């Protein structure tokens, strides 16, 4: 019942730890 | 300002896969039954 479900889920995660790391190195500059 | 932005968008459409997701759970719904061709199977 939880397919493509869980997708999105993992898809925050990304978005996250992308600007997560991306403005930390243009702000610890 | 946009460090804000990026879980909370995503919840403007993920929260309303779950409530479509919730929505569709039951909507096809000695004594077990009550019609002697249900009892068939």
């Amino acid at each position: 019942s939880f397919a493509g479900v869980f997708c999105i889920l993992a898809i925050g995660l990304l978005l996250a730890c992308l600007v997560a790391a991306l403005e930390l190195w243009w702000n610890s500059n | 300002a946009m460090r804000i932005v990026m879980g909370s968008w995503w919840l403007f459409t993920l929260i309303v896969c779950s409530s479509y997701t919730a929505n569709l759970a039951a909507f096809l719904t000695p004594v077990r039954t009550f019609q002697d061709l249900s009892k068939q199977l």
